């Protein structure tokens, strides 16, 4: 799976964004993609996740509220939507797609993206 | 003559049930090692342990037999160690539907470890022996159980490090697996009763009743982790699961020492105890304070293992050993056909999809429903 984050840009608190992931490739065995966050000089964060056969989410504590994440197997992107920013939002988002099937390694996701950088601040 | 294979079969089931990362599962399991939803543990992984468990239980009943009762032990001892070297590395949800399947190898050839001494062992010293293969098996639990929390506690070990001791506690009951003698006769290759009023009566209490134990063991850790989740406060999973079999094992001791006639006060004794596990079965589910969760669990591990020993007591009043396998072996079966209809409706992906929030609110009605038909029965 190639996943391709796109969407990411500067904006003040206040302002909502959308942030899509196509992943394209190896479609056919995605059972989850669960966004990413790590701010600068800090470690990755939990952000969302949506099963792929089915919509169940599961959003993080903070962030949950104002962060809907959204399947659209059509064309196989995925759509994160944030809205309300704070000046402590600010860093960069990375995707990360479950191929499937039974797998023995260091972590659930298997592929991962590059990264989009989102910026709040005056 | 009898103490060689009872310090071996008592060895390898002291070491076999000394695994510390049983109560710190569901923290493992969705925590920052193999990060999954609740919904993803509670409806697709857990559920395959019962469908699994119902299928291999007639074909290792049989097996066990067919074969010694010594290679189904070694077939459990390899089942412990692959179902515990995939949860440590193994990640996923495709994954761990296979490792509930193993587990059910695990815990389905558990008959051929208790059956096992009655080949070997003179029958004169049977009663005795089971005791030394039954009491030492709690024993590894508890002190497995408070071992993980006194750890977890003053330690700061990983919930990894946990998982590592369990495969190594397996991988030593297994090295032992091997030294059992090959018993030389078994009960049925090679060597209507349900007609009676109280075989039937006590022994479907004794189907309906576990049915509902082993379904609320399985799905009791997501309760505690939904009410106060893993990352944000400390869990005592450990102490608790060590204080709750205590509790039990006390219990059982009990009922084996109080003289009373267990037909005149056994169904109100039976009933009694029963509306005391759905009284405390709806406190897990109504309650916020994570605290008074752990003493419904207290009360009803304790409380239902003080009505599985009379039942027991009563089920082999007049049955031979030989008889034995072949009414706990359809009393084990016939409540596994329960739970997997219950676990198809009540919880499968398939069926209601039930989230545990909601899901104690039936079992604590399913055990008050038991007390209504086993109370209101007696009518005139
Ligand atoms: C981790 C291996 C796979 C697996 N383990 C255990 C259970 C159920 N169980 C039974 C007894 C005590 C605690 C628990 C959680 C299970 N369903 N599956």
């Amino acid at each position: 799976v190639q996943l391709v984050e796109s969407g990411g840009g500067l904006v003040q608190p206040g302002d909502s964004l959308r942030l899509s992931c196509a992943a394209s490739g190896r479609t056919f065995s995605i059972n989850a993609m669960a966004w990413f966050r790590q701010a600068p000089g800090k470690e990755r964060e939990y952000v969302a996740q949506i099963s792929w056969t089915g919509g169940n989410t599961y959003y993080a504590e903070s962030v949950k509220g104002r962060f809907t994440i959204s399947r659209d197997n059509a064309k196989n992107t995925v759509y994160l939507q944030m809205i309300s920013l704070k000046p402590e939002d600010t860093a960069v988002y990375y995707c990360a797609a479950d191929s499937g099937g039974i797998r023995l390694g260091a972590s659930r996701w298997n592929y991962w993206g590059q990264g989009t950088q989102v910026t709040v601040s005056s | 003559s009898w103490i060689y294979p009872t310090v071996i079969l008592c060895l390898f089931g002291f070491f076999s049930m000394m695994r510390p990362s049983e109560p710190f599962l569901i923290p493992y399991l969705s925590g920052p090692d193999k990060q999954l939803t609740s919904a993803e543990i509670t409806n697709e992984i857990f559920p395959v342990w019962t469908y699994s468990y119902l299928v291999l239980l007639l074909p290792v009943f049989v097996l066990t037999d067919y074969v010694r009762y010594k290679p189904v032990i070694i077939l459990q001892g390899i089942s412990f160690i692959i179902t515990w070297l995939l949860l440590l590395f193994g990640q996923g949800v495709k994954t761990m539907q296979v490792v509930e399947f193993f587990y059910g190898m695990v815990t389905a050839a558990e008959v051929a470890y208790y059956a096992y001494i009655y080949s070997v062992v003179s029958p004169e010293h049977y009663q005795r022996v089971s005791g030394y293969c039954r009491s030492v098996t709690l024993a590894a639990y508890t002190a497995g159980s408070v071992l993980a929390q006194l750890l977890v506690s003053l330690a700061q070990m990983s919930y990894f490090y946990l998982n590592v001791i369990s495969l190594a506690s397996v991988s030593v009951a297994f090295l032992f697996s091997l030294f059992l003698p090959m018993p030389k006769k078994s009960m049925f290759f090679h060597a209507e009763c349900y007609s009676s009023k109280r075989l039937f009566y006590w022994s479907l209490w004794w189907a309906f009743a576990t049915a509902g134990f082993n379904q609320v063991l399985n799905y009791v850790q997501i309760l505690w982790d939904y009410k106060a989740p893993s990352q944000d406060s400390s869990i005592y999973n450990g102490a608790v699961e060590a204080i709750a079999t205590f509790g039990g094992a006390v219990a059982a001791f009990a009922v084996g020492y109080v003289k009373v006639n267990w037909d005149l006060l056994g169904e109100l004794a039976l009933v009694v105890f029963s509306v005391v596990n759905a009284g405390s079965l709806f406190l897990m589910h109504y309650t916020a304070n994570i605290w008074a969760c752990y003493a419904g669990y207290l009360i009803f591990k304790s409380s239902y293992m003080l009505l599985i020993t009379i039942a027991v007591f009563q089920i082999a009043v007049n049955l031979n050993v030989e008889r034995y396998a072949l009414v706990f072996g359809i009393n084990t079966f016939i409540a596994l056909v329960i739970q997997t209809i219950m676990t198809v409706i009540v919880v499968d992906q398939r069926g209601l999809n039930l989230p545990v929030s909601i899901q104690f609110l039936v079992y604590g009605s399913y055990f008050a429903v038991i007390a209504g038909i086993f109370l209101m029965r007696s009518m005139y």
